[PDB]
Parts: structure tokens; C-alpha cells; sequence
């Protein structure tokens, strides 16, 4: 048991893009975004 | 209720297979697949509205290769880019401090 | 039932603030914070047998900045990568042996 080995291995990968992607989703050209709450 | 954090990962691959296997692959989401996906279970996260002239930008922000088809990791970073994007909102940082926000 | 994909992002920051604000910050999870987090809502992803050993690779793979403190950055990729996990862990390769000869 240690799924997190193969699973979140990719976390270090996704993390680099995640910070950039979450930045492109909030860029402003995006239609979709998180509301003040989950609304 | 459901198992909150458990359903998070569960519905990831569940919904991942729901709307993707509509046009093409059940692990591949083009614009229209993500569209319906978000319109159904993420309508709150549209903040205003997912338009079609907006979706050309949307898909392109969930596709670093720009083939108009989101792959698995891009689908999930998509997710975390919603959650992490929610950080300041839900946590309680109204544009407070440009650090971890 | 809950809004599956919606709860995914919702519980992300929700649970994110649950077990982190136990030792230190409500957006910072050390080993013990993630530990309780997974033990509660992600026990299926622990095989019901998680010591600091299974969490070692977890914490490690999460810790992308290499300080051993899961900030929200390391947290979102934690979960979204468990999406990718849950697609393989869907069946979870429970001794799948084909006989071709």
C-alpha cells in the first residue's frame, strides 16, 4: 500500500503547470471561475 | 451526505468519463465535453457564464498543447486550478497579501 | 446526494482548512495534518493501513518545493493526482493475471 507513490508523483509535475494554469483560468479571458463561496 | 474528500477523487474520474465519452474518448474532453461537465456539476464555478467565444479561451487554458482536447493530468490540474484558484475566496483572503493566496 | 464534481473542489479547500489548522496554519499541512485528513476522508486511498511509511512517499511527492510542508500548491496537486490515482485505483490491480498459455 502506497498509491500516493505513483499517484502524487505526478503532483510535482501538475504543480508546476497548476500554478500557471490556475493563473490562466483567472487570467480574465476565462468564462469560468470560483465564486466568493461555492455559491 | 457523501464522503467529501473521497467523492472528490471519485467524481474526478467518474465525471471524467461522463461527458468526455460523448464526442470522442472517455478520457478525452474537447471543449463541448468540458462545457457540459461544468454546466452540470460546476455551474457555480462559472462565476458568470461559460460562453462559446469564451470556451475557445477556456479549452486553451486547459490544454498546454492546444489540440482542444484535455488529457487526464490536464483535466485534474484543471480541478486543482479551480480549488487553488478558490483559495483566497473560500479561505478568507479578499485579495489580501499577494503571497500564498 | 451531493453535487459530485462541485463537492470535489469545495471539499478541497474545506478539508484543506479542516486538518491543517490543527498544528499550525489552516492552509499548511504537515505530515500529521495530511495523516488525519487521509485517515478520515481518504481511507480508501490508505488501504486502511497508513503509518508514516505510506505517508512518506505521499508527503515527499507532494512536497514539490522541498520543505516538507504541504502548502495549498502541494495540496491541489495532491488531490488532482489522486484523480489519476483513482482511475487506476478504480480497479486497483487486485492480482490481475491473464493466461495466454
Amino acid at each position: 500500500q502506497r498509491e500516493l507513490e505513483d499517484a502524487t508523483e505526478t503532483a510535482d509535475a501538475m504543480n508546476r503547470e497548476v500554478s500557471s494554469l490556475k493563473n490562466k483560468l483567472r487570467r480574465g479571458d476565462l468564462p469560468f471561475v470560483v465564486p466568493r463561496r461555492m455559491a | 451526505m457523501a464522503c467529501p474528500l473521497e467523492k472528490a477523487l471519485d467524481v474526478m474520474v467518474s465525471t471524467f468519463h461522463k461527458y468526455s465519452g460523448k464526442e470522442g474518448d472517455k478520457f478525452k474532453l474537447n471543449k463541448s465535453e468540458l462545457k457540459e461537465l461544468l454546466t452540470r456539476e460546476l455551474p457555480s464555478f462559472l462565476g458568470k457564464r461559460t460562453d462559446e467565444a469564451a470556451f475557445q479561451k477556456l479549452m486553451s487554458n486547459l490544454d498546454s498543447n492546444r489540440d482542444n482536447e484535455v488529457d487526464f493530468q490536464e483535466y485534474c490540474v484543471f480541478l486543482s486550478c479551480i480549488a487553488m484558484m478558490c483559495n483566497e475566496f473560500f479561505e478568507g483572503f479578499p485579495d489580501k497579501q499577494p503571497r500564498k493566496k
